């Protein structure tokens, strides 16, 4: 049959790639992704993000280098109201309003998932164990809460995360003036996820290298002493125990290999989903500790701490950012 | 002595004084009031 | 864009001669 | 008499790719510092 | 073969060829003293101490050359504006020229070394190995640095035969390389007090002098000869590089 | 099995201060200013 | 002052307290020690 | 011209992961 | 409104990834190496080289 | 010889190893750590700052901090017998002597652990690769704690030891260092999120390539720290990595190197630009965008944008942030958009 | 393998234990609770009580002004209470 | 502070120079075993 | 290997290699002077601090 | 003559030279009683 040989090769292990259902979505859409960004990086003209007719500049031949460039968000007049290029006028109409965005993020979003699926399908297809698509799905719900999430509970596109390293920066000081999520204990999980992945994989790097078998000379790389598949294990779990147990003391050290893999996989997955969700619930507005003015005295004088510090910090980014598109007191949007 | 039941006290005393401290933060000192 | 006039030699020497360095050694590994 | 310390050098494809990867990567990141 | 981060180990066992290759950095560090002042001097404008001096300019290694003495160019002007004064050869285009006419005899030491690596003074007599006895070598060039240092205190910064240094008003109006006198007070000790630089290197050589003897004469302790593992060239590189760190950070806090 | 070691006092300059602090800790929440 | 003493009375007692109850097992440590 | 430097070092890098995919050294 | 749209997105992420892990579980128990690979019998260790 | 029999007795296999490291370590580490768990609880910091920052006083665990010693200290030790407090206790704590207290105890304890991971590593038989990673740690530090307030007028801009506190940290080096923009910051964010990266990605692939060699559903129990064989399979992670991403590991000692070269090199990096930052040395700008933006009112990209925001953060905070210099900036010149 | 020392299992277990150490927890937890409830932890730190952050016409931070008479300083500061 | 690296890393290759190309092949595991010698490594301290 | 008039003129000073002093040697005099110039370091430092002050030391361009 | 802060410089000094006395004392004391074998 011809659908079973097509059937046969999207599903075979002998591609140098592995194709398979969920990367007949995935190409096309990521192709299509990152074709419009790498265009829209170069050339885009000015797009007007906040909606108040002063347009942002983001791209190359615009007057912006690798740091300052990004695809802008689209307008705050358009919100979350679906833009493809079809509903605009004119190319030139649909350029000055953001779309080049949303037909990014939202091919993006849809390649990545099914990245995600792929990894799930060719595991499947290898006899391997299925999870490791369960580890990636921490960036992506990240991804997830920064292009999609934050815009909707907030009500506009807008306030997605622009495609640029300047732009990226300006979501994360504007958040902070917003939401205070250095105060938000699930910011702070995700730091203690990021930086506690960082350690350990330094750690588990350093302990093995450690225990590395004398199988070289000194005239050539440690490296040479592995050979792709074999089944001896290349270090000394023992002596990499032996020293790690007493560096703390031994029962706080791993003896398991599968133990110890299994704390490396978990430890920053789970910390990157809360950060992944913290991002998520601070776009309904569910914000970081509030504790200005907690400490007063006797007489009734506020005694200042350190909270009351970093609120003074968020009121200079609150009364600077969007500076012309507020014309009410409160910042509702 | 059952570990398990001293398992049990330990926390349940964990419990109980981080209890007193998230109370402590809505009355008298830190409190805003 | 009134950049430095220098970047880009900066830039290009920056790139080349660690990559013809890289480039000088794999080949000559290859060859033996 | 030759000298007995010599000893050749050699960089495999693998370390040409992720030199060269690394290289390209901090002129991407440095240049528009370079070009201010 | 070897990676390319361990391509320079060749000269573990090579006293010849590390000296040779020590040659050759020093000629290149010299060669960068030249190269940086000529440089200099081909951009530097003289014509105003008062509000465009050197250091508004970019000067790097003019600052140096006047902080120890030079202060005038053999095409007449002096860095303090004083006009009709003969710098002689030391000019600062005298000590550019010197450091290239030595990098280029360094350059062909390095080439000699190179070629003749393999000389008996680098054999051990007994065992008919390459050996250096570092212990003894480090007393000899303490030795060597105890002398030039009281040399350059005692000399050169006393004024007794050299120019003296860089010295100036509490806000550096009217300075000018003058002959600094020995302070041995406490106060020498001040960072602020240019007496207690010349005091510093005189009582130091001095101390440099009597512990180099020392360690020309009496062997290491076989403890400590095993425990910092003294016939191994490397822990020289360890303790060197960590004594050249805590130079490199009070030069720049000071 | 010895009763005093090397841990022993490790475990006891950890422990006896938090013990401490947490009873001054306890006694802050009932601060009224 | 008084408020010095206030604080150090549980603690000596306990201290006390506990170098009664362990006395004969530690003089038997310290006594197997001696060796 | 900066613009060109830019979009010349990334263009490198995309034929770089191009050799480094399909030109690599097998693993054996 | 605050409070039940964070608490339900939480619950509905995490379902997500309660799907992921017990479909693809699913998936190798049926197949049969939800434990982990027999040596004796590596699928990839008889399918050719990529290269 | 008492030297030998005092390195039997500080080298003996204990619960917690001593060592002659320890003699540094112990006492230094427990009172840096000490000394943080004191100040939190019971010290103030209304004569250095003017801020409350004991629980004593109010705070919670996330407002706590030890604080940093007035500006007017400069950058003295700030030593208990030194000319400042002059032995007094009370005096002492009031003036931030518990900071360098707790900066320099903790200083030199960093120094015992790693001399630590040194003498253990040559006891036990290994290669001393986990205190050579474990310098990226001390080089953050260093630049952090003492080099960046040398550089300054003080050790008052340094980090004060507290949760929010070191917020202000972050928040103070973005709208006055543009801390964002500098690439050897961005270098130490590519290391710690790419170890992230390589740690949740290693550990799961070694978990999901696992070979069958127990028959339980928990797969845990089939290890034996004893076995010889790998415990996963490298050629079928290859194979998938391969097919997914491109490119996969096939050498398992160049790729535990490559975890330890990323998150150690990264800090290395973010140590760097600290250094420059001390002396105020920053990335905070791009002067061709400045010049088009002077000349050209309509030219406005996301880098001008962040820089409004850093001057926003900059005169509201300063008043209260710099007690020090008497601020008072009338409503009139502070910086604001509409309505806000 | 087991370094020497008795475990924690067999010691938190124990009856001897808990007979020494719900005395001595408790005392400790009593000592500190003292240590406020007395107002000396105020005293020995020097940190204010509610009542001792100014007075009561006074909204100027105490500030350290100066480096080497610090200590007379903030003594001047307590005294203006 | 780009120094310091170097003295640890040539003061590690110093020290620990007999095993840089890879801890011993042979090496027992009851040098690791807490417990089993009084004294950390010292195959003389035995119990 | 190969003599030259150099050479020989300087080879009693590489001829020592591996000798050592007995035992401890002069370890205790190194330690002596070891702590002696660390108590001069940090007089030094402590007088660059300003943590040390003594009279007729005016730490300052004055 | 000796100044306010030199007298706390060796107030420091004595200090720190009975903490490393008494912490070095002890130590070669309980490693004489507790030998190894
Ligand atoms: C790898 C790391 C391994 C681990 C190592 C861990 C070690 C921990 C212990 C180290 C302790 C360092 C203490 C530093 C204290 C200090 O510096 O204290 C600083 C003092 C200088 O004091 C400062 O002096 C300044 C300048 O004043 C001068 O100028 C003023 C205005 O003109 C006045 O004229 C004044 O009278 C005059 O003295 C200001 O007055 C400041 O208030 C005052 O703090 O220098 C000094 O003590 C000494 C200066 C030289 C010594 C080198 C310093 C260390 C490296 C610093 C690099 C930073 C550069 C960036
Ligand atoms: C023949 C000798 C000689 C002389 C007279 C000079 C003279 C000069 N050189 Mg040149 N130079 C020389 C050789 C010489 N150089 C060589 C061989 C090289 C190659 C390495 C250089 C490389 C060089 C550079 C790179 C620079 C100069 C510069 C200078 C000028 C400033 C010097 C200065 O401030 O030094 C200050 C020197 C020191 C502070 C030395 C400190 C040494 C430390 C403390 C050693 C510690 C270890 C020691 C053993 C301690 C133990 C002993 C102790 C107990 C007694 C000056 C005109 C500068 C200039 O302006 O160029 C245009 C400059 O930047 N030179
Ligand atoms: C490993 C142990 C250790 C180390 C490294 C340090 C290190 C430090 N402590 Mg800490 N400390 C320690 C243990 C340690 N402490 C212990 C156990 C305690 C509790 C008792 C304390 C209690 C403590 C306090 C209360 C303070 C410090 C402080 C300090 C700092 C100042 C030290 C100083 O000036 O010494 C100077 C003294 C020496 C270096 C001794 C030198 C000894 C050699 C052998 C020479 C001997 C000379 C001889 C006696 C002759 C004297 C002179 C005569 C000829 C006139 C420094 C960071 C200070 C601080 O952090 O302030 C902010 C501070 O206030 N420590
Ligand atoms: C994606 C976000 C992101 C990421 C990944 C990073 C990553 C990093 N930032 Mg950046 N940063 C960010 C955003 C981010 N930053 C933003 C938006 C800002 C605002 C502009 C800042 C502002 C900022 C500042 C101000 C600083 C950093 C620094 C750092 C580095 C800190 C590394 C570290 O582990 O220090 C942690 C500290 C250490 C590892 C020191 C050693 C600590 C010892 C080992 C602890 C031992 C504790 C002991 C056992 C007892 C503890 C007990 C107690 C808990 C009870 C790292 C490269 C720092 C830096 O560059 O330093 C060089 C720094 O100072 N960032
Ligand atoms: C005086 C200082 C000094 C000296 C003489 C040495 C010497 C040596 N080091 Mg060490 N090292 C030093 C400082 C020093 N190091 C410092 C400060 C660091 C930290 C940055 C290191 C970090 C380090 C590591 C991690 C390693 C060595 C190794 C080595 C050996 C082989 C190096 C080689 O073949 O490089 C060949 C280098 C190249 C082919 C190209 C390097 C180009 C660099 C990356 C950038 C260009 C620099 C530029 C040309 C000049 C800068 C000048 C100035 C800033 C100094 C050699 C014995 C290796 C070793 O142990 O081998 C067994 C090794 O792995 N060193
Ligand atoms: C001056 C004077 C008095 C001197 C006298 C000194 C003296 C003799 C004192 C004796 C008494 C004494 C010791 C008192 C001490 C007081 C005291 C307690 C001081 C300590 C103070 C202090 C701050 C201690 C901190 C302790 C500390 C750092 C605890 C760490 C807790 C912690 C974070 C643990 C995490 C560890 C962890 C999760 C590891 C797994 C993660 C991971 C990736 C591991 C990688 C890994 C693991 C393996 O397992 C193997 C196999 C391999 C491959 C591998 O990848
Ligand atoms: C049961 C609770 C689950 C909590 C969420 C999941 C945690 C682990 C998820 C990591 C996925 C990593 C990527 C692949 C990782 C991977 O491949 O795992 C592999 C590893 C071993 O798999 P096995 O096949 O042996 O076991 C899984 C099933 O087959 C059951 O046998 O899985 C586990 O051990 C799961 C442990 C469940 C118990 C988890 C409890 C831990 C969380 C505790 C709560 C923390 C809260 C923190 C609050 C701040
Ligand atoms: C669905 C298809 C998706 C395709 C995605 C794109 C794939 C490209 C991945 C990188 C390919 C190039 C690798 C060169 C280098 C190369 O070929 O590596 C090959 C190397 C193979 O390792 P081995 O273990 O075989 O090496 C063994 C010995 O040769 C070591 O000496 O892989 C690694 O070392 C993993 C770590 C590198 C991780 C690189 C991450 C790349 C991220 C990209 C960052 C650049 C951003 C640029 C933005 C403009
Ligand atoms: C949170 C930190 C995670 C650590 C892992 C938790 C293990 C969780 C675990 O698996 O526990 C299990 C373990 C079992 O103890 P047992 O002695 O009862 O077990 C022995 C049995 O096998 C019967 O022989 O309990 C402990 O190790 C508690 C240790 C606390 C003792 C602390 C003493 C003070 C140490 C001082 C600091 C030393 C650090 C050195 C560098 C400064
Ligand atoms: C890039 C860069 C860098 C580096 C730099 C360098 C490293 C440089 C080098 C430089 C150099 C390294 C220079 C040198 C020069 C030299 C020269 C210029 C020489 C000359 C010589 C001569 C001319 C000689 C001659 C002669 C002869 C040979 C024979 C005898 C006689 C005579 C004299 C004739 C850094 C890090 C800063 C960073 C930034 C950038
Ligand atoms: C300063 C100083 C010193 C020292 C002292 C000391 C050393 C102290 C110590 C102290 C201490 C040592 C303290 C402790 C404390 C502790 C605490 C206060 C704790 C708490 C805890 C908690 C609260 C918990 C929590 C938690 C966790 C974390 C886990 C789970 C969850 C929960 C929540 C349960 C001296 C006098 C020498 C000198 C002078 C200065
Ligand atoms: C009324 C305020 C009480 C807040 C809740 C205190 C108990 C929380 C226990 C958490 C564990
Ligand atoms: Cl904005
Ligand atoms: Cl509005
Ligand atoms: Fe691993």
């Amino acid at each position: 049959n011809l659908w079973e040989r097509f059937c046969n090769w999207v599903t075979s292990t002998d591609n140098r790639l592995y194709v398979g259902w969920f990367g007949v979505i995935m190409i096309p859409t990521l192709l299509a992704a990152t074709i419009c960004f790498v265009i829209a990086f170069i050339a885009a003209p000015p797009v007007d993000i906040d909606g108040i007719r002063e347009p942002v500049s983001g791209s190359l031949l615009y007057g912006n280098n690798i740091i300052t460039g990004a695809v802008v968000p689209s307008s705050n007049a358009i919100g979350l109201h679906f833009y493809p290029i079809w509903e605009a006028a004119s190319l030139d109409e649909w350029l000055y309003n953001g779309g080049p965005y949303q037909l990014i993020i939202f091919h993006f979003l849809l390649g990545a998932s099914c990245y995600m699926g792929r990894q799930w399908e060719l595991s499947y297809r290898l006899g391997m164990r299925p999870w490791i698509c369960v580890a990636y799905s921490a960036p992506l719900a990240s991804a997830f809460a920064v292009f999609l999430i934050y815009p909707i509970g907030q009500g506009s596109f807008s306030d997605g995360m622009p495609l640029g390293i300047s732009g990226t920066f300006n979501f994360m000081i504007v958040f902070q003036a917003e939401h205070n999520i250095l105060m938000h204990p699930f910011h702070q999980l995700g730091v203690a996820g990021v930086f506690g992945g960082a350690l350990f994989c330094a750690m588990h790097g350093s302990l093995v290298t450690s225990s590395l078998i004398r199988e070289t000379t000194e005239t050539e790389s440690a490296n040479y002493g592995y050979k792709f598949g074999q089944e001896e294990e290349t270090y000394n779990i023992v002596a990499a125990h032996g020293y790690f147990g007493r560096l703390i003391f031994q029962y706080a050290s791993f003896n398991n290999s599968r133990s110890l893999h299994f704390f490396l996989a978990a430890w920053p997955v789970v910390g990157v989903w809360f950060t992944a969700l913290g991002i998520s619930t601070m776009a309904f507005n569910l914000n970081g500790f509030n504790f200005n003015h907690s400490v007063i005295d006797a007489k009734g004088n506020v005694i200042n701490t350190w909270a009351d510090i970093i609120n003074r910090a968020n009121l200079g980014m609150e009364v600077m950012h969007e500076r012309n598109a507020h014309n009410f007191p409160l910042d509702l949007a | 002595i059952p570990l398990w039941i001293v398992a049990t006290v330990a926390g349940m005393g964990v419990i109980v004084i981080v209890g007193l401290f998230f109370y402590g933060a809505y009355a008298g000192l830190g409190s805003s009031l | 864009m009134e950049v430095n006039q220098l970047g880009l030699i900066a830039t290009a020497l920056f790139v080349l001669v660690p990559s013809v360095f890289l480039i000088i050694l794999y080949v000559q590994t290859e060859s033996q | 008499e030759p000298n007995p310390n010599r000893q050749p050098v050699e960089l495999n494809r693998t370390s040409l790719y992720l030199g060269l990867l690394l290289i390209l990567v901090l002129a991407l990141l440095f240049s528009s510092y370079f070009f201010n | 073969g070897l990676p390319w981060y361990r391509v320079h180990t060749v000269l573990i066992n090579d006293p010849g060829r590390l000296i040779a290759a020590h040659l050759m950095h020093t000629a290149l560090v010299a060669g960068w003293a030249g190269s940086m002042a000529l440089y200099e001097l081909a951009t530097f404008d003289p014509s105003d101490p008062v509000l465009n001096p050197m250091w508004r300019q970019g000067m790097f290694v003019l600052p140096f050359m006047a902080r120890l003495g030079v202060t005038g160019s053999w095409s007449g002007w002096s860095i303090t504006g004083e006009t009709g004064i003969d710098p002689g050869f030391w000019s600062f285009e005298g000590v550019a020229l010197a450091h290239i006419v030595l990098s280029g005899l360094l350059f062909l030491a390095a080439c000699w070394h190179w070629v003749y690596w393999d000389l008996e003074l680098f054999r051990d007599p007994r065992t008919g190995e390459p050996a250096l006895d570092l212990p003894k070598m480090f007393g000899i060039h303490l030795f060597l640095a105890g002398l030039l240092c009281f040399g350059f205190g005692a000399f050169h910064l006393t004024g007794l035969f050299g120019p003296g240094m860089w010295v100036s008003d509490p806000y550096g109006l009217t300075g000018s390389v003058q002959p600094v006198a020995p302070e041995w007070g406490p106060d020498g000790f001040n960072p602020y007090n240019p007496g207690g630089v010349v005091a510093h290197h005189i009582a130091a050589g001095i101390v440099g002098i009597i512990a180099g003897l020392f360690h020309i004469l009496v062997r290491p302790p076989q403890r400590l000869y095993k425990a910092l593992r003294m016939g191994n060239i490397e822990t020289v590189l360890s303790s060197s590089i960590a004594a050249v760190f805590f130079a490199a950070f009070v030069v720049a806090g000071t | 099995y010895p009763i005093f070691t090397v841990r022993w006092v490790a475990v006891h300059t950890l422990a006896v201060p938090t013990i401490f602090f947490l009873g001054a800790i306890a006694a802050m929440q009932f601060i009224q200013r | 002052d008084w408020r010095v003493l206030v604080v150090l009375l549980p603690v000596l007692l306990a201290a006390g307290w506990a170098v009664r109850n362990i006395l004969p097992y530690a003089v038997k440590q310290v006594q197997k020690l001696l060796q | 011209m900066e613009t060109i430097t830019y979009v010349f070092i990334f263009a490198c890098i995309i034929a770089l992961f191009f050799f480094a995919i399909f030109f690599r050294e097998p693993p054996r | 409104r605050s409070w039940l749209a964070t608490s339900h997105f939480v619950l509905a992420f995490f379902f997500l990834v309660g799907h992921l892990w017990h479909a693809g579980r699913a998936r190798a128990a049926a197949a049969g190496f939800e434990k982990g690979i027999d040596r004796e019998s590596e699928p990839v260790l008889s399918m050719p080289s990529l290269d | 010889g008492w030297f030998d029999i005092l390195d039997d007795w500080l080298k003996r296999d204990r619960f917690v190893f001593v060592g002659w490291s320890g003699i540094l370590l112990f006492p230094c580490a427990y009172l840096a750590l000490g000394g943080w768990l004191t100040g939190t609880t019971f010290v103030t910091s209304w004569y250095t700052h003017g801020l409350a920052s004991s629980y004593l006083e109010g705070c919670n665990f996330l407002t706590v901090a030890v604080s940093t010693p007035a500006n007017s200290m400069g950058h003295s030790l700030l030593l208990l017998w030194g000319p400042e407090a002059q032995g007094d206790f009370t005096r002492w704590c009031q003036l931030g002597g518990l900071w360098t207290f707790i900066a320099l105890h903790g200083a030199f304890g960093l120094i015992g652990f790693m001399l630590r991971q040194f003498e253990i590593a040559r006891l036990v038989g290994v290669r001393p690769y986990n205190a050579i990673a474990f310098s990226a740690p001390i080089a953050v530090f260093v630049s952090v704690f003492l080099i960046y307030p040398l550089g300054q007028s003080s050790w008052f801009f340094a980090p004060s030891f507290g949760v929010a506190a070191i917020f202000r940290f972050l928040l103070f080096f973005q709208g006055f260092h543009n801390w964002t923009l500098n690439p050897f910051h961005m270098m130490g964010v590519a290391g710690v999120l790419g170890g992230a990266l390589l740690c949740a990605i290693h550990g799961a692939t070694v978990e999901n390539t696992l070979f069958q060699d127990g028959e339980g559903a928990s797969t845990f129990r089939a290890f034996n720290p004893t076995q010889a064989e790998e415990t996963y399979s490298m050629v079928t992670a290859n194979r998938f990595w391969s097919q997914i991403f491109g490119i996969a590991f096939s050498n398992k000692r160049w790729l535990h190197f490559f975890m330890l070269f990323v998150p150690v090199t990264g800090l290395w990096m973010s140590a760097i630009g600290v250094v420059g930052l001390a002396l105020n040395l920053r990335s905070y700008d791009f002067i061709s965008q400045e010049i088009r933006a002077a000349e050209d009112p309509e030219f406005e990209t996301f880098y001008t944008k962040n820089l409004l925001l850093n001057e926003g953060i900059r005169a509201w905070m300063a008043p209260q942030d710099q007690p020090h210099e008497n601020f008072v900036f009338p409503e009139e010149v502070l910086p604001r958009g509409n309505a806000l | 393998g087991t370094t020497g020392e008795r475990p924690f299992s067999d010691i938190i277990t124990s009856v001897r234990y808990w007979v020494i150490h719900s005395i001595t927890i408790p005392a400790l937890f009593i000592a500190g609770w003292l240590f406020v409830s007395t107002g000396l932890a105020y005293d020995v730190f020097g940190t204010p009580r509610p009542d001792s952050y100014y007075a009561q016409e006074q909204r100027s931070i105490p500030l350290v002004t100066d480096r080497f008479e610090a200590k007379q300083q903030v003594e001047t500061f307590l005294e203006q209470l | 502070l780009l120094f310091f690296f170097g003295h640890i890393w040539h003061g590690a290759r110093t020290l620990f120079r007999d095993v840089f190309s890879g801890i011993d092949p042979e090496l027992s595991p009851e040098q690791v075993e807490w417990g089993f010698y009084q004294k950390v490594g010292d195959v003389t301290t035995r119990r | 290997a190969r003599r030259t008039w150099l050479g020989d003129i300087l080879r009693p000073l590489n001829s020592e290699y591996g000798k050592v002093a007995p035992g401890w040697g002069t370890t205790p005099l190194m330690a002596v002077f070891m702590g002696l110039f660390l108590v001069f370091l940090l007089i030094i430092l402590e007088i660059y601090n300003s943590t040390l002050i003594l009279d007729g030391v005016n730490v300052s361009w004055k | 003559t000796i100044t306010p802060s030199l007298k706390g410089f060796f107030i420091g000094l004595l200090s720190g030279a009975v903490v490393l006395g008494l912490t070095f004392a002890v130590l070669i004391a309980i490693s004489q009683i507790d030998k190894v074998q």
